[PDB]
RNA sequence: GACGUUUUCAUUAAUCAAGAACGAAAGUUAGGGGAUCGAAGAUGAUCAGAUACCGUCGUAGUCUUAACCAUAAACUAUGCCGA
RNA sequence: UUUCCAACGGGGCCUUUCCUUCUGGCUAACCAGGACUUUUACUUUGAAAAAAUUAGAGUGUUCAAAGCAGGCGUAUUGCUCGAAUAUAUUAGCAUGGAAUAAUAGAAUAGGACGUUUGGUUCUAUUUUGUUGGUUUCUAGGACCAUCGUAAUGAUUAAUAGGGACG
RNA sequence: UAGUGGCCUACCAUGGUUUCAACGGGUAACGGGGAAUAAGGGUUCGAUUCCGGAGAGGGAGCCUGAGAAACGGCUACCACAUC
RNA sequence: AAACUGCGAAUGGCUCAUUAAAUCAGUUAUCGUUUAUUUGAUAGUUCCUUUACUACAUGGUAUAACUGUGGUAAUUCUAGAGC
């Protein structure tokens, strides 16, 4: 019989049977509760810019093996403080701390590229002005 | 702003409603008229398409019409003695539809003692005819009777002295003075 | 209960503007007004030989048919002059290409010509609204019992 | 929403006026008057757009308050005037006059008549009924109230309305055999010769009607027009009979015929 | 003692903030 | 329970939300004996962690009486009526 | 299209296959008229399903995305094609379809074929004489006294259960 | 009341809804064609040019009028806030 | 010109916070109800004694703008008189 009714008067189990079984999918839970929305601190945004705080102490989570030039930051829509990352690495100059970034994942929300806790976002812009023309040595590449 | 909308109640199952919209105008309830004896100020009121309506506070005279004649008098009236709904309104003798009151005979009589030749209380060779071939017809009932000695009968009212102005009365007799004196001697 | 000579509310219950002539005293002895029901409806006999009014009644008073007509199994009949129905029926759901039990409760105003018990079968129609749950008006009662009248007396 | 309304949006405009989609961003909506909202054809979406005597509203109303166009024996002059079904539309222009009644795709068209025609209208008596001082009078479909009628003229029937003073001249009854003319539902601008009635106590009346090409179709009874006998109408119908031809003999008849 | 930060229609109470 | 029957009901039926009985070992209150060994424990151990397995007494417990508990690898690791 | 051989369809009718009774138009073709060889669940054909979206003629917007637009000569003062249909289950409203599942008649035979008979509720379209107190025979339902009617009611005893007894 | 009505009101009756899920709670919930889809079914979204509902900062309230519980109308409260 | 009068200002435009038998959607019903407008039809009886105190050869007021004396810190504030 296969564990299960079939007999058509039986839809009253069936449309319970699977409302009792959704939660244990993982993304319908993580869903209907706005669990993106009491979490997550972009808070179900896709980017998100705020101050640097300061540069970043190293606590491995395996492997980039340098203090990897990471900036501490921290909001300005929430205040949730996060550890970042920035690509091309190096070139440790050309900002002070409480300066401005545009944050952005690395592909999984992060959560891992390189030995630092928490890293898991890429800075697309500071202040306003981009990396990609900013690598391209047309301007110049900041610091914390 | 009375409104006589369903959605402030509470439905059969029990459940509270939650809030709709704001209360309209187009779904409206006005005051009681409370409508009482002794002068005539009638008030009208303006309703939905103009369509005026009156609404006799102080009623004082009404055309009270006897059925089992057929015809129609202009009367005033003593009081109410008996009031349906609740009896509160005995105490201010209040009007309205359906209560019982005891108006005037004179009229009545005043026509009977003119038209009968029985003349109860106390013209050529044709209009003898009048009060002589009513042969089994000059015959009143004796509970009817009783109420002229008095000089006021007892009669009931089915007009609306809120909505329409008027009090039109209807002189009870028959069965169903015998109900409202059985009731009207336990309340009364 | 009501004990016809039905007067034992505070008002004269009798058909409006219907008048008893009390002059006049013959061969008539029964004024009742009575209406059809419209739409092939016997008229029951209480209703032509009764001395009940019910202003409700759609026989008697001033109520009317229309529109819906509704079947159904009584229940729970401890109201006065009214019953409460319920119509069973299978909602549909696609997902499953099934069927689903649901009910529903119709509270309709009941005759006094007709008398019923809880677990007979009523048909009633729609009506000028009555109350805030009643819509609805008993009209034909096709109590289905089985003539348990001396059928204990058998062989 | 506090009273009642005074634009008509384009797109919410009923689909026969046949409006574009683009140029503009309303419907002319139609005045109160003879006919519903909703089959109504107003009197400019008749003259700029379905005759050309005008290129815009201005030039329309350069008409109208000018007294030439006549609907129906008289000089209606406003723009958004509801001449519906079966009136008739004089012109005092070069004397081209016209009806109004369907294609069979549910849509006015343009239809030119004659003087024997344009002298009077026709009416489904929608109403008979006893009024005031105890005369009888009837109501017909779109707003005439004709005293004093034939007793033996009840509801369903038609009539011969004259224009020039609204007197009732002959009738037709309701039974079988009646060329008829449906105004509502599905089969608008459909014909001929209703088969029989459904009664239905309560609920609608339906009926049962055939065609010339003996083609049944169901309408509801407040849509049926009855106005004639086997193959007796009493105006000048258009080009086409009103006979539902099927798509797949448009792609015949506009395709295969006039297309060699 | 209970945890029961739930019932955050007056989350808009925190409109507060 | 099986089996036999040309006895009786003529569908009284399957599982099962809710609900109800029972329930190893162990454990839980109030008693009987108190023979047997014996989780803990009191002793002797006894040399480094050949390894700490040894040994001896042991309150309760094991056995039952008026009651619980409602736990097993309660496992044939396989729900119950059909072919 | 004259058409020999077989084949796919439903009907008129028939081998107890009732396909009914009801009679004016009538000498059942079909239209009023009294009962269905039971009521729900199911499904089949209509109707309602706003316009805008989705599918597509046709249109050289230069193809297009679009748009519903437009084409033709002696251009001699005009002629003339359009602007479809498809779709949208439950719920609601109409009829068959005759399985499936449901609901069970007639175990009293206090029931049907009762074309039957005393008697009960009856009775006025009436004809009565024009209209209302006093009546019948009488058109149309029911049962007791009561029996005449054809073929008068027990679908099974389950390799499904419950008993007895051995 | 424009009118049905427990919409009130005066006396009565003790009902009504529900595990066929009442009631209560949450919604980052304005409802209907649309979207991404594309074997089919399913999935998620719909503030948005159309229809219907609601509001003019939040609740009340009333006038004029056929029509408004109207805010490019009015009175008051509440939150603001100009010379 | 202005001003009286009338109609318009209840349509449009925006926004989606509320709202979970609510809205809305399809279907109903009003034998329970209002409706300016539009269209069609519709007052011999109006001195309510039409036996009259009459003016129907048409009877009265009240006023804006016009004007001409002003105050306000400031408002589309308005005052006093004469038409």
């Amino acid at each position: 019989g296969k564990g299960k009714p079939r007999g058509l008067n039986s839809a009253r189990k069936l449309r319970v049977h699977r409302r009792n079984n959704r939660w244990a999918e993982n993304n319908y839970k993580k869903r209907l509760l706005g669990t993106a929305f009491k979490s997550s601190p972009f808070g179900g945004s896709s980017h998100a810019k705020g101050i640097v705080l300061e540069k970043l102490g190293i606590e491995s989570k395996q492997p980039n093996s340098a203090i990897r030039k990471c900036v501490r930051v921290q909001l300005i829509k929430n205040g949730k403080k996060v550890t970042a990352f920035v690509p091309n690495d190096g070139c440790l100059n050309f900002v002070d701390e409480n300066d401005e970034v545009l944050l952005a994942g690395f592909g999984r929300k992060g959560k891992a590229k390189g030995d630092i806790p928490g890293v898991r976002f890429k800075v697309v812009k500071v202040s306003g002005v981009s990396l990609l023309a900013l690598w391209k040595e047309k301007k110049e590449k900041p610091r914390s | 702003g009375i409104s006589r909308d369903s959605r402030h109640k509470r439905s059969a199952t029990g459940a509270k409603r939650a809030q709709f919209r704001k209360k309209r105008k187009f779904e409206l309830g006005r005051q009681p008229a409370n409508t009482k004896i002794g002068a005539k100020r009638i008030h009208s009121v303006r309703t939905r398409g103009g369509n005026k309506k009156y609404r006799a506070l102080r009623i004082e005279t009404g055309n009270f019409s006897w059925a089992s004649e057929g015809i129609s008098k202009k009367t005033r009236i003593a009081g109410v003695v008996y009031h349906p709904s609740n009896n509160e309104l005995v105490r201010t003798n209040t009007l309205t539809k359906a209560a019982i009151v005891q108006i005037d005979a004179t009229p009545f009589r005043q026509w009977f003692e003119a038209h009968y030749g029985q003349t109860l209380g106390k013209k050529s060779k044709n209009a003898e005819r009048k009060w002589a071939a009513r042969a089994a017809s000059a015959k009143i009932e004796s509970s009817v009777e009783s109420q002229f000695s008095a000089g006021r009968l007892y009669a009931c009212i089915s007009s609306r002295p809120g909505q329409s102005g008027r009090c039109d009365g209807y002189i009870l007799e028959g069965e169903e003075l015998a109900f409202y004196l059985r009731r009207l001697t336990a309340k009364k | 209960s009501t004990e016809l000579t039905v007067q034992s509310e505070r008002a004269f219950q009798k058909q409006p503007h219907i008048f008893n002539n009390p002059k006049v005293k013959t061969s008539k002895r029964t004024k009742r007004w009575y209406k059809n029901a419209g739409l092939g409806f016997k008229t029951p006999k209480t209703a032509i030989e009764g001395s009940y009014i019910d202003k409700k009644c759609p026989f008697t008073g001033l109520v009317s048919i229309r529109g819906k007509i509704l079947t159904g199994t009584v229940v729970s009949t401890k109201m006065h002059r009214t019953i409460v129905i319920r119509r069973a029926y299978l909602h549909y759901i696609p997902k499953y290409n099934r069927y689903e039990k649901r009910h529903k409760n119709v509270p309709v105003h009941v005759s006094p010509a007709f008398r019923v018990q809880v677990g007979d079968i009523v048909t009633v129609g729609q009506c000028r609204p009555i109350s805030k749950t009643v819509r609805f008006n008993v009209v034909k009662v096709s109590a289905a019992a089985g003539k348990a009248n001396k059928q204990f007396a058998k062989f | 929403a506090r009273g009642p309304k005074k634009h008509l949006k384009r797109l919410a405009a009923p689909h026969h006026w046949l409006l574009d989609k683009l140029s503009g961003c309303y419907a002319p909506r139609p005045s109160a008057g003879p006919h519903k909202l909703r089959e109504s054809l107003p009197l400019i979406v008749f003259l700029r757009n379905r005759l050309k005597y005008a290129l815009n509203g201005r030039e329309v109303k350069a008409i109208l308050m000018q007294r030439h166009v006549k609907v129906d024996g008289k000089v209606r002059t406003d723009t958004t005037y509801p001449a519906g079904f079966m009136d008739v539309i004089t012109l005092d222009a070069t004397n081209e006059n016209f009806r109004l009644v369907y294609d069979v795709k549910g849509r006015f068209a343009v239809h030119r008549i004659t003087d024997e025609e344009a002298s009077y209208k026709l009416g489904k008596v929608k109403k008979v009924q006893l009024g005031k001082k105890g005369v009888p009078y009837v109501v017909t479909h779109d707003g005439r109230t004709i005293r004093y009628p034939d007793p033996n003229i009840k509801v369903n029937d038609t009539v011969k309305i004259d224009l020039a003073s609204g007197k009732i001249t002959d009738f037709i009854k309701f039974d079988a055999g009646k060329l008829v003319y449906v105004t509502g539902g599905r089969n608008l601008g459909r014909i001929g010769t209703i088969v029989h009635k459904e009664r239905h106590d309560g609920g609608f009346d339906l009926v049962h009607i055939k065609d010339s090409l003996d083609n049944t179709f169901v309408t509801r009874l407040n849509n049926v027009f009855v106005i004639g006998e086997q193959g007796k109408p009493y105006i000048s119908l258009p080009k086409g009979k009103g006979i539902k031809l099927s798509i797949a003999e448009e792609r015949d008849r506009r395709r295969a015929q006039q297309g060699l | 003692p209970d945890k029961q930060v739930s019932k955050l229609q007056r989350k808009n109470k925190a409109k507060q903030l």
